[PDB]
């Protein structure tokens, strides 16, 4: 195409981060570029120091089936979820020093799939009870509820502008919801299977979805159409994690095939391969400035690729 | 071929393994 | 919430004591303990450090071997055993709580302080002025100097400012020369070069007229200087 | 329309390609690795 | 910097949790699976009382520290959270043994075999065979003659060829037929016979998990 | 005679077959286990045993002289002792890991892992090195006749000689044999009590124990035969019987990766993808 190729990028793990005892499901990066959160099914939500290869905190979870991680933009709180229906908010920066639970957000009737810290005191959670919900920390109740999906919602993407979020469901619908008015702005039903993972543009104009048919489909807001799809014929394994670059040129996609197939914005070529994991790549993220790339898989191994 | 013993009742052994 | 110290009294030089820093209201197991002590007229000077969980025990270079200390983690207590007590150790001992990670706030909360009155290579920091009279509402700048360029390759300066209100603990104000501490208002601001440092106190109010203190933290020994007193 | 969102994508990639450490490799002086 | 001493010993804290999770590695993901009105909670409280949302039950004992994972309720798509449970030593499952002839709780209420056929379809959809060893549990056997008697069994069941209209023997043949509808015979389905109030359920699950640990130890120690 | 031909065939079989074990067990596509690591220890022990003993024992019987120097024979004697000790202790250790894997399986699931496997492997290596320290320092060469380089192992006291002989017979053969036998007997007992392929497993266990006993009986009985009878015993047992007595243990060394890895179905199928 018109855009210049990025080429075959040889990407190496600078630092390997070991200490999770079981399969890692989700990770989230902190906004100050050295802090991340990542969680396993042992019952550990771990705050990791990136550049110097350390655990900042080790948070035991009463919910041992956690599927989500959220890290606050301020850096004071983290959010875990899971099969026990409750979004548990833990305070990192306390006088107490231990990372202790502040509020247990109960009320959901399904497994919590992806939560994201909307603000310092506002949390948006996607769940397996077909509904999404924005909650307030101090009240402990749903500020607003996002019903009306047909299938179970599996992923959630934080808006950088903190105004309009998008979530994807099992019934092949990617619905955008506005936080304030609470109603669905746009529906993307042009898909054949579940939305395993979702990630959203730094501008906010586009978002790519993870599927089970090796299609990293992008949908864009103002275009109102569903035409571009990132499909690799050789791969049949599904996309478990989706993450974006700062420029939006480079797409980070972790797969069921224990590899990270990394793509480009327009021409959609295999740009980079991050084959260093025994089991499927379950979670993948970048720092806000973009020095580090974190890949967690089910083999209890978390790797920084630079 | 050549025996390990080259004398009368010397009892020269061999390597154990 | 509360840190209590004990072990004071009047002992002749050459005796033995047991200082005891009992702490409560925080997870003491994941915290590192410092033992800053203060001369009754000269400024603070550091004594000892223990990491979280009784690991890397540190000491000041002149009292290496003469002081011993343990920590009772299930009961959250510090046992500073005092051996061969000299006449130059008349001091107000403090029990300092710190934690070390990225984005942390070490030296954040301080102990109340117990007294100890007996009868009768190394980086050194220095102050600017021993006493400065300032009426409130003038945005006073207080500066300090050192003997090393505290611009270590990890990308941050290991400089910690302080303030001691007269009578109680010297609470933290500025850590890493640019980050505001917890419990202090949004009026202090730190700056400085690699070696020289400064601190701007804008729109002074009541009770922030105690003696100020500065700290290098790049190496294991810790030096304070005489401490800049602020007057009216 | 797909074309206007696509052109917005081209403009944003061309504007912010320089700051990206993934697209432009960084020297090892800033981080000891 | 000085963060090292905080973190390396935090390593062994997780290694303590590596030790304790190995100290409780007799626990695994004992995934109870079931349908509505099969009386799952009755057996759950039975196992709690005799040795005295997903809910985890600690059955700690000197012989075996034990923890049972109740996935009762949780109305959602099975496929997405069944990825979480690959490490299951046993997919514990309850079959509606007692209600031979009932219709589904959905509004139609006229289904012939489709309740049991739907349960069989949930049995079939198994995407992982690495460590799956279904522990089948039979339901109560308190009342037989009226329940067998009021509705004719043979017309509902297409392949059933057995004695009928007798109180005692037909119970045995219908139980043997239900435990003989095991489609996957390469693995071992460890069926047990227990009533709703019958005891010793913990011994049955303990023997079944010991037997499947023996089979996996035969497989991965090259002792097959 | 037939010695050079059968030693050539067992050379190609043992060295080649153990080389496949080495190359597939060195790499791990999440295939390494407790028994896979312990079979890696068995493979390195058996490979060292083959490359050190097979030619440097056959040639002294045939040629009558070592071409190489005395320090070579000292290193060869250390390799003899450490390879024999690690091979038998690896057999005991694999038997004990299987014993705990079937008898009290919950306790083994608590207490066996990869780090435990490597720890015990290093334990057998270090204990085999530490107990057998005086073995390579009493193997100085006495030349006999015009030009024969014997490099015989000498212990000065007859009591020390017979004590070390009976201690080697007990701690490196007898306790390994009885522990292997009782462990695999308990494997068979719980295999039939808990529950076709069980007869195949019982036949495998029985042939492993009887093969170990049959192959390692002649070398230890020959060492005690020198220890007790002394003169006259060396005259009757010389040349070809020594070669065949060592060859039985050599056949044990070659069949151990065969019966433990190659004859089992899963490892053969896994080796099919690696090739």
């Amino acid at each position: 195409n018109n855009i210049d190729p990025v080429g075959r990028i040889q990407m190496r793990t600078r630092r390997t981060l070991r200490g999770h005892l079981a399969k890692i499901y989700a990770m989230h990066w902190g906004t100050d570029s050295r802090l991340l959160v990542s969680a396993s099914q042992d019952g550990k939500l771990i705050i990791w120091d990136s550049y110097t290869t350390n655990k900042v905190h080790a948070i035991p979870l009463r919910s041992s089936w956690v599927m989500t991680c959220a890290y606050a933009p301020s850096g004071n709180y983290v959010a875990c979820g899971g099969l026990d229906n409750i979004c548990s908010i833990y305070n990192l920066k306390t006088r107490e020093g231990n990372v202790r639970v502040s509020r247990e957000l109960a009320g959901h009737t399904g497994y919590l799939s992806c939560c994201r810290f909307l603000d310092d005191n506002q949390i948006v959670t996607s769940s397996g009870d077909t509904t999404c919900a924005l909650w307030d920390i101090e009240t402990g109740q749903q500020t607003t509820t996002f019903t009306g999906h047909t299938g179970d919602v599996m992923s959630l993407s934080l808006a950088p502008d903190t105004r309009l979020f998008v979530s994807g469901a099992c019934d092949a619908s990617a619905k955008l919801w506005d936080v304030r008015e609470g109603m669905c702005r746009q529906t993307f039903t042009g898909h054949e299977s579940d939305i395993n993972a979702i990630c959203f543009f730094p501008n906010g104009n586009a978002f790519a979805t993870g599927s089970d048919d090796a299609t990293c489909r992008l949908f864009d807001l103002r275009a109102d159409q569903e035409l571009m799809t990132y499909s690799h014929d050789n791969i049949i394994c599904g996309i478990t994690s989706v993450s974006f670059s700062k420029s939006g040129r480079l797409l980070l996609a972790g797969y069921d095939d224990f590899n990270c197939n990394v793509w480009d914005a327009l021409k959609a070529d295999r740009a980079g391969v991050l084959a260093g994991h025994d089991n499927r790549v379950s979670c993948l993220g970048v720092t806000d400035d973009g020095m580090a790339v974190a890949t967690g898989s089910w083999d209890s191994f978390l790797k920084i690729w630079n | 071929q050549g025996p390990w013993l080259e004398e009368e009742e010397e009892a020269y052994g061999w390597m154990d393994f | 919430v509360q840190l209590v110290e004990s072990g004071g009294g009047l002992v002749q030089p050459g005796g033995s004591r047991k200082l005891s820093c009992s702490a409560s209201g925080f997870a003491f197991s994941s915290f590192g303990m410092h033992w800053v002590r203060q001369a009754p007229e000269k400024g603070l000077e550091w004594v000892a450090y223990i990491s979280s969980g009784s690991g890397t025990i540190y000491y000041a270079d002149t009292v290496k071997g003469r002081f011993t200390i343990s920590r009772d983690d299930p009961k959250n207590t510090l046992f500073l055993q005092m051996t061969s007590l000299r006449s130059e150790d008349t001091a107000m001992y403090y029990c300092v709580r710190s934690i070390y990670y990225y984005g942390s706030s070490p030296f954040d909360f301080w102990g109340q302080g117990t007294t100890l009155t007996v009868s009768s290579s190394d980086i050194v920091m220095t102050q600017a002025t021993s006493s400065v009279p300032v009426t409130p509402g003038e945005s006073v700048s207080i500066s300090c100097r050192s003997s090393k360029s505290l611009l270590h390759s990890n990308g941050n300066t290991y400089l910690y400012w302080f303030l001691q209100r007269p009578g109680q603990s010297p609470q933290l104000l500025i850590y890493r020369m640019s980050n505001l501490a917890s419990g202090v208002p949004d009026r202090f601001s730190g700056s400085g070069s690699g070696t020289a440092f400064t601190l701007t106190i804008s729109r002074l109010e009541a009770e922030d007229v105690g003696v100020y203190y500065c700290m290098q933290h790049l190496e294991y020994p810790l030096t304070f200087g005489a401490g800049t007193k602020l007057e009216l | 329309k797909v074309s206007k969102a696509a052109a917005d994508l081209m403009a944003y990639c061309e504007a912010h390609a320089k700051e990206d450490p993934l697209l432009t490799p960084v020297p090892a002086s800033e981080n000891p690795f | 910097a000085e963060d090292k001493a905080a973190v390396e010993r935090s390593k062994m804290i997780d290694r303590n949790l590596r030790r304790d999770k190995r100290d409780a590695r007799r626990e695994l993901k004992l995934l109870l699976l079931g349908t509505g009105e099969s009386g799952k909670s009755t057996f759950i409280k039975q196992m709690r009382i005799i040795h005295g949302g997903i809910i985890e039950y600690p059955f700690d004992l000197q012989s075996v520290i034990f923890r049972m994972v109740d996935v009762g309720g949780q109305r959602s798509e099975r496929r997405k959270w069944i990825h979480c449970f690959e490490n299951v030593t046993s997919i514990m499952f309850l079959v509606a043994l007692s209600e031979y002839d009932q219709v589904l709780v959905e509004s139609d209420n006229e289904n012939r075999m489709e309740e049991s056929k739907a349960l069989f379809r949930t049995i079939i959809t198994y995407p992982w065979f690495q460590n799956s060893s279904v522990i089948l549990f039979l339901n109560k056997k308190d009342l037989l003659e009226e329940k067998i008697m009021y509705s004719h069994l043979v017309d509902y069941f297409p392949e059933y060829d057995g004695p009928q209209r007798d109180a005692q023997a037909a119970r045995e043949f219908i139980l043997k037929m239900f435990v003989d509808l095991n489609p996957d015979s390469d693995k071992i389905i460890y069926s047990h016979f227990t009533c709703a109030t019958d005891t010793e359920n913990i011994r049955f699950v303990f023997a079944a998990v010991k037997d499947t640990i023996l089979q996996l130890n035969l497989k991965e120690y090259n002792l097959v | 005679a037939i010695r050079i031909t059968l030693y050539a065939v067992i050379f190609l079989m043992s060295v080649g077959g153990n080389m496949l074990i080495i190359v597939v067990l060195g790499l791990s596509r999440r295939l390494r286990t407790v028994t896979n690591a312990f079979l890696l220890s068995l493979a390195v022990s058996d490979l060292l045993l083959a490359v050190a003993c097979m030619p440097f024992t056959l040639l002294p019987n045939l040629m009558g002289t070592f071409i190489f120097g005395t320090v070579i024979c000292k290193a060869v004697s250390y390799l003899m002792g450490v390879s024999v000790s690690v091979s038998t202790l690896s057999l005991v250790a694999i038997a004990l890991e299987r014993y705990s894997a079937i008898c009290r399986p919950l306790q083994a699931r608590v207490w066996q892992t990869r780090s435990h496997a490597a720890r015990v492997i290093v334990a057998t290596w270090l204990l085999s090195g530490l107990l057998m320290v005086p073995y390579p320092v009493y193997t100085v060469v006495q030349p006999v006749g015009p030009r024969v380089l014997q490099c015989v192992h000498r212990w000065p006291s007859a009591r020390v000689r017979q004590t070390w002989s009976v201690l080697l017979l007990l701690l490196l053969f007898f306790i390994p044999g009885v522990v292997m036998a009782v462990a695999y007997g308990l494997i068979s007992r719980e295999l039939y009590l808990g529950l076709l392929a069980k007869k195949r497993v019982v036949r495998m266990l029985l042939v492993i124990v009887v093969l170990f006993f049959l192959c390692w009986l002649p070398v230890y009985s020959a060492n005690t035969w020198r220890a007790f009878d002394g003169p006259g015993a060396h005259r009757a047992l010389s040349g070809a019987p020594i070669s065949f007595i060592h060859l039985l243990s050599y056949a044990s060394a070659c069949v151990n990766p065969l019966v433990y890895c190659f004859m089992h179905r899963r490892f053969r199928q896994a080796c099919l993808e690696t090739c």
